[PDB]
C-alpha cells in the first residue's frame, strides 16, 4: 500500500544507521531478541552498567575481498569488537559481560554477476586445530584474530614443525572447520547473499551461552561463518571481484566487576 | 517573600543565662559560619529595627553607568596626507578597571546591556578655522561582519546593522541590549583552551591562549565622522558608558587584588605588593 | 496599561493631606517591545544567605555543638 | 546517486563532532554519527546532523570555541558495475536545515560590495 | 586605526636567533589579526588571531618561528630561530580585523615602516 | 543516642566506599547536589550516555607530601580524572559532558601534630601566567598537569628567556594564584583540616558553569586548591612530614556526542 | 483607545513583585491617520514551510517510500 | 496560530528501531 516492502529496511541504534534496498527481510535468531539480564536469572550481586548506546551501536569491521578462489571467512564475538570504542573499552575493564548483536553482513554486486553467500551463525563456533601433533593446542593470538578475522581452506594441511608450532586454526569449508558437513550447517540462524536477489544480510543474535552472564576477553559467544556456497562468476571476465563488509552492533549490553584495565598479549 | 526595602530581623531582648547551650562555640573546619546575632554573646534590648538592604540589592549595585572606551576620530583638511581617521573597537569592559572589578566578584551573569555615548570634540590646529556642528556615526559590527576600510565605503550603507547617527551637542545617544551571550550566562573567566592540542598534527595547529574563548566576542564599535574633510582639522573623542540593567549572578570570587595586566588573570611583577606595615599591637 | 508601585517614604514632608502621610505611588509604562527596553524596577528580593553560611549537609542548631 | 541503473553501491557518509582527529579513515568517521546508504531504487539518502553543541548558538564564522565538526563520505564496499557501462559518475549534494533551526542577531554580509 | 611599529630587529650571524618585536597604536588587537610578512618584496611568515588561539605558519618557515599576543603592553613579537642566511629579509607586521585573508599580500589595511633583519653569514 | 557523630562518616559510590572517624561532617557545595540535566535546561539533542557506577566511583589520585616548606597545592576537574579508568574513556570519547563531583582530601596526623590546611573549591579556578612579556600564553601541557597536580610559590619569578618560554602557571600563594587575597577565599566552599579536629575533608561540587553540558577536555570546571593555613610543626623537629590524598568522585555523569577517540598532546 | 500588548521577557529582574514574574506589557497609541504611519507590531505568524517543502500533488508519508 | 515568539518543535524521546518504516530514503526528483 504505502510501499512497505521486505527488501527495503532501516536499522537504527545510537548513532549509526543502517539503510538497505534489496534485503531478504531479517533473522530474530532462535526467536529470541535481545534483552537485559532479568533478576531472575542473575548471577552476580554488583550494580550492572549499562552503556546503552555508547556501547550499542554499529561498528563496520575491517573489508575483505572476494574473487573466484576465495575459501572463507570467520569472525568471532565478542572477538572482532575488542577494539571498537567504549564497547571495547568497557569490556576491558570488567569480569564479565553479556551481549547480543545485529550482524549486518553487506555484500552487492550487479544484475550481471552471480553465486552465493552462506553467511551462518554458529552460537559458540568451535573450529579445529592445525596438527595432529598435539591437539588442543592452538594459542589465543590466533583464536582472537580481532577484526581482520580467520580465513577458511580448501584442504587439510597439518603443521609438522614440532620445534615451535603455528598454533593456529586449519578449517576446511567442507567441514565448517569443525568436522560436520557444512550442508547442515543451515540450521544455525543464517541468511544467504544470493547476489541476483537481496545485496545484505541480517542475523539479530542473542545472548546464548550456558551462564547467565560470562567473561568477555575469555569466552566467545557467537560465531560469524561466512563460505562461498557459489562461487562468483562474472561474465566472461577471469577476475571479478566485489567486496565484503559486516557492521555488528552490540544490543542490550551490560557489564559487572569494575576492576583495572586488562592488557592481553595479542601477537 | 522578602524583597529589598524590608526591614532587618528585629532584635530581642535576652537576659541572663545558664545554661547547657553553646552560641559562642563553633569550628570553622565544618566550613559552616555560625550564625550569631547580638542577643547571644550579650544581653540586648529590644529593638524595632529599621534598617533595609535596599541599596545593596545585585541590581542596585550595578547601577551605575560606567566608562567602558575612549574612540579617537578626526576630520582632517582635504589635503592631509594621512587618512581620516576611524575609531575601531573592539566590545568589552575589560579594557579599564572599574567596571571590571566589580563584574568579578562573580563567576557568571546576565545583563541587558544599557549604552550611553558622550562625545566631545575640539580643533587642533593654531588656525581661527571654522567647523559646523558634526554629525557622528556610531555603528555596530557583529563578529564576521563588514568592518570598514575606509571613513568613506560600502560598508556604512549598513542595510543591517544597527548604528545611531549623533548629532554633535545633543543629550547623548542611547541604546539597549539584552542578553546577547551565547550561553546562559556570560563567563568573566574561563579555565580552557578553544582548541585542544593533538597528536598527529603539530604544536602549531592546535596551541591556543588560555583564559579566552567566543564568549567574550560580540564584535566592534565603528566610529567615524560623517561630514566630509573640512579646512580646519578637528579631532573628537568618544566615550562609552556601559550600565548593566536586569542583572544576575553567580557564585562569589574574591575581588581583584593587585593591579591590573592583560585580559587574562595575569599579574606583572612589582605590583604584587597589595597592602602596608601595620604593628600587630598597635590600634 | 500602566504600572502604579508604591515607594519607601524618607523625608515625609509636613503632609498626610497629600504627601508624606497617605501612601505615594508612582506610574509606569512600558514604551518600548523589547525586555531589555524595560526600565530596572528595582523591586527585588532578598534571600538567605544560607547557600554560603551554612554549606552544610546536616542541620545546624546554634546551641549545640558543632562537632558531635 | 547519478550513476547508472545498472550500477550499485553502498557509501557511509559521516558525521563527528568536533575537539580531536579528523577522521581521513573510513574506520575514524565510522566511530561516529553515520548513515550507511545503499544505492538503489530510491536515488537519495539522508544523515541528519542533531544538534550537539557545547553552546545555545554558534558563531557563524571560523571561531574554534564554536567549531562544529567534520562530515564525511566513504565507500562501504565500492562501486559495481557490468560491462558496457560508464566507468564514473556524478553526486549531486543538498544541504538544509530541520524545523528546529533557529538564527538570532542580524548583521550584514560579506559577499557583495561596492567599490567606488 | 591602528598604527604598527617594527622594533627589535637587526644583525646577527647564521645559526643563532633574533627576536622582533612590533608595538601598536589604540585600541590596538581592535583592529584584529596580526600578522608577520617578510620577503624583500612580500611574503607571508606567521599569522595570528587577537582571540582565541590562532595559530599558523608559512610553509617555508613551520616550525622554527612563533608569534605571541601581549595585549597588555599592544605588542606583538616573532622569535626567529636556527637562522639562516636565507632569512636575512625586509620584516614588517600587519593587520586587518577580517577574520580570514591571511594568503593575500594586498587584503590588508594596516602596515608598519619596517626593520631590516640580517642573518650574516659568519659561519 | 545510637552513636550518630558529625566526624563519623561513611561515602559509598559503585565500588567505592570511603570512611572516616575524624570529619567535620561534609559539606554541600552552593547548597546543591549532584542530577543529571532536566529536559528542561537540556542543549544537544542525542542519546546521553549516562555510565553511572562505571564512571561514579571514587579515584585516589597520586599522594603528595606536606612538610614544612610546603607552599601549595592545585588540581583541576576534570583534568586529574583524565587517566581513571572508565570515567577517562568515556571522556575523551566525547565532545560535550557534564559531571558532578565528592572530593574526599585526607590527611591524617596526630595528636602531637599542628597546623592547617584550607582544602578549598573554586568554580573556574582560572590560574595566572609566569611571564610580563606574554600573557595569557600559558600552553596546554603545564595547565593540565593531570594527578601529579600542579604547585603553588611563595615568591613571583617572572621568566625572561624570550627564546623558548616556559609557558606554565606561576601561582603565588599569598594571592591564590589568580590575584586576589587569599583570606577571602573562604567564600568558595571549602573546609579546613586543622589537625587537632577532624583529620580528612569532604567537598560535594555540583556542575557549574554558563553552559549546560560543555566539553571536558577542553574546558575545566572545579579547581581544588590546597594551601597551607597553619605551618607543619611537631615536637621538637626540624623536619616533619605527613601525607595528603585526595580522591574525587563523579557523581551524575553524562556524555553527549560519540565520536572517535581524542587523543591529545600531553607534553 | 490604546493597545497594551505583551513582551516576550529575557534577562528576567531579580523581580515577581513587578518585573521579571508577572507578565510585563507595553502600551501602543497611534498618532497619525495613516496606516502606514503606524509603528511596526512585529507581533506576525508563522507558517509551515510546505509551499516550498513539500510542493507535491500527492501527500508525503515520512516513513513510507518516495517513489512507489 | 503560529506566530513569531513562538517555541519550535519539541524534541521527542526515540529509541532503538527495526521496521519497515524509511525515513532516510527519499528521491530528491520528486521536487519535495
Ligand atoms: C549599537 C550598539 C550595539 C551593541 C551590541 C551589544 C554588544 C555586546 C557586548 C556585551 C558585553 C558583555 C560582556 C560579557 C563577557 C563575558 O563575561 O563573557
Amino acid at each position: 500500500a504505502c510501499g512497505y516492502s521486505d527488501r527495503v529496511l532501516q536499522l537504527t541504534l545510537g548513532n549509526s544507521t543502517i539503510t538497505t534496498q534489496e534485503a531478504a527481510n531479517s533473522v530474530v535468531a532462535y526467536g529470541r531478541w535481545p534483552e537485559y539480564l532479568r533478576d531472575s536469572e542473575a548471577n552476580p550481586v554488583d550494580q550492572p552498567t549499562e552503556p546503552d548506546v555508547a556501547a550499542c551501536r554499529f561498528y563496520t569491521l575491517d573489508t575483505v575481498s572476494w574473487t573466484k578462489e576465495s575459501r572463507g571467512w570467520w569472525w568471532k564475538l565478542p572477538d572482532a569488537l575488542r577494539d571498537m570504542g567504549l564497547f571495547g573499552q568497557n569490556m576491558y575493564y570488567h569480569y564479565l559481560g553479556r551481549s547480543g548483536y545485529t550482524v549486518h553482513v553487506q555484500c552487492n554486486a550487479s544484475k550481471f554477476h552471480q553465486g552465493a553467500l552462506g553467511v551462518f551463525a554458529v552460537p559458540e563456533m568451535c573450529l579445529a586445530g592445525d596438527s595432529n601433533t598435539t591437539t588442543m593446542h592452538t594459542s589465543y593470538q590466533n583464536a582472537n584474530p580481532g577484526e581482520k578475522g580467520g580465513t577458511f581452506t580448501g584442504t587439510f594441511t597439518p603443521d609438522n614443525n614440532q620445534t615451535s608450532p603455528a598454533r593456529r586454526f586449519c578449517p576446511v569449508d567442507y567441514l565448517l572447520g569443525n568436522g560436520t558437513l557444512l550442508g547442515n550447517a543451515f540450521v544455525f540462524p543464517h541468511q544467504i547473499i544470493n547476489l541476483r536477489t537481496n545485496n545484505c544480510a541480517t542475523l539479530v543474535l542473542p545472548y546464548v551461552n550456558s551462564l547467565s552472564i560470562d567473561s568477555m576477553v575469555k569466552h566467545n559467544n557467537w560465531g560469524i561463518a561466512i563460505l562461498p556456497l557459489a562461487p562468483l562468476n562474472f561474465a566472461s571476465e577471469s577476475s571479478p571481484e566485489i567486496p565484503i563488509t559486516l557492521t555488528i552492533a552490540p544490543m542490550c549490553c551490560e557489564f559487572n566487576g569494575l576492576r583495572n584495565i586488562t592488557l592481553p598479549r595479542l601477537q | 517573600a522578602a524583597t529589598s526595602r524590608d526591614a532587618l530581623p528585629n532584635t530581642e531582648a535576652s537576659g541572663p543565662t545558664h545554661s547547657k547551650e553553646i552560641p559562642a562555640l563553633t569550628a570553622v573546619e565544618t566550613g559552616a559560619t555560625n550564625p550569631l546575632v547580638p542577643s547571644d554573646t550579650v544581653q540586648t534590648r529590644h529593638v524595632v529595627q529599621h534598617r533595609s538592604r535596599s541599596e545593596s540589592s545585585i541590581e542596585s549595585f550595578f547601577a551605575r553607568g560606567a566608562c567602558v572606551t575612549i574612540m579617537t576620530v578626526d576630520n582632517p583638511a582635504s589635503t592631509t596626507n594621512k587618512d581620516k581617521l576611524f575609531a575601531v573597537w573592539k566590545i568589552t569592559y575589560k579594557d579599564t578597571v572599574q567596571l571590571r572589578r566589580k563584574l568579578e566578584f562573580f563567576t557568571y551573569s546576565r545583563f541587558d546591556m544599557e549604552l550611553t555615548f558622550v562625545v566631545t570634540a575640539n580643533f587642533t590646529e593654531t588656525n581661527n578655522g571654522h567647523a559646523l556642528n558634526q554629525v557622528y556615526q556610531i555603528m555596530y559590527v557583529p563578529p564576521g561582519a563588514p568592518v570598514p576600510e575606509k571613513w568613506d565605503d560600502y560598508t556604512w550603507q549598513t542595510s543591517s546593522n544597527p548604528s545611531i547617527f549623533y548629532t554633535y551637542g545633543t543629550a547623548p545617544a542611547r541604546i539597549s541590549v539584552p542578553y546577547v551571550g551565547i550561553s546562559n550566562a556570560y563567563s568573566h573567566f574561563y579555565d580552557g583552551f578553544s582548541k585542544v592540542p593533538l597528536k598527529d598534527q603539530s604544536a602549531a595547529l592546535g596551541d591556543s591562549l588560555y583564559g579566552a574563548a567566543s564568549l567574550n566576542d560580540f564584535g566592534i564599535l565603528a566610529v567615524r565622522v560623517v561630514n566630509d574633510h573640512n579646512p580646519t582639522k578637528v579631532t573628537s573623542k568618544i566615550r562609552v558608558y556601559l550600565k548593566p540593567k536586569h542583572i544576575r549572578v553567580w557564585c562569589p570570587r574574591p575581588p581583584r587584588a593587585v593591579a591590573y595586566y592583560g585580559p587574562g588573570v595575569d599579574y606583572k611583577d612589582g605590583t604584587l605588593t597589595p597592602l602596608s606595615t601595620k604593628d600587630l599591637t598597635t590600634y | 496599561g500602566a504600572q502604579v508601585s508604591s515607594q519607601k517614604v524618607g523625608a515625609h514632608e509636613n503632609s498626610n493631606r497629600a504627601y508624606g502621610g497617605s501612601t505615594i505611588n508612582y506610574t509606569t509604562i512600558n514604551y518600548y517591545r523589547d525586555s531589555a527596553s524595560n526600565a530596572a524596577s528595582k523591586q527585588d528580593f532578598s534571600q538567605d544567605p544560607s547557600k554560603f553560611t551554612e554549606p552544610i549537609k546536616d542541620v545546624l542548631i546554634k546551641t549545640a555543638p558543632m562537632l558531635n | 546517486f547519478c550513476g547508472s541503473m545498472m550500477a550499485t553501491g553502498k557509501l557511509l557518509v559521516s558525521y563527528a563532532p568536533p575537539g580531536a582527529d579528523p577522521p581521513k579513515k573510513r574506520k575514524e568517521a565510522m566511530l561516529g554519527t553515520h548513515v550507511i546508504w545503499d544505492i538503489g531504487l530510491q536515488s537519495s539518502c539522508t544523515m541528519v546532523v542533531p544538534w550537539i553543541s557545547n553552546t545555545t548558538y554558534r558563531q557563524t564564522i571560523d571561531d574554534s570555541f564554536t567549531e562544529g565538526g567534520y562530515i564525511s563520505v566513504f565507500y562501504q564496499t565500492r562501486i559495481v558495475v557490468p560491462l558496457s557501462t560508464p566507468r564514473e559518475m556524478d553526486i549531486l549534494g543538498f544541504v538544509s536545515a530541520c524545523n528546529d533551526f533557529s538564527v538570532r542577531l542580524l548583521r550584514d554580509t560579506t559577499h557583495i560590495e561596492q567599490k567606488a | 586605526q591602528v598604527q604598527l611599529q617594527e622594533s627589535g630587529g637587526g644583525s646577527v650571524q647564521a645559526g643563532g636567533s633574533l627576536t622582533l618585536s612590533c608595538a601598536a597604536s589604540g585600541i590596538t588587537y581592535c583592529m584584529g589579526w596580526y600578522r608577520q610578512v617578510r620577503g624583500k618584496e612580500r611574503e607571508g611568515v606567521a599569522f595570528i588571531k587577537t582571540n582565541d588561539g590562532t595559530t599558523d605558519y608559512a610553509d617555508s618557515v613551520k616550525g622554527r618561528f612563533t608569534i605571541s599576543q601581549n595585549h597588555a603592553t599592544k605588542t606583538v613579537y616573532l622569535q626567529m630561530n636556527s637562522l639562516k642566511p636565507e632569512d636575512t629579509a625586509a620584516y614588517y607586521c600587519a593587520a586587518t580585523w577580517r577574520w580570514s585573508c591571511p594568503l593575500d599580500p594586498e587584503g590588508y589595511q594596516y602596515w608598519g615602516q619596517g626593520t631590516q633583519v640580517t642573518v650574516s653569514s659568519h659561519h
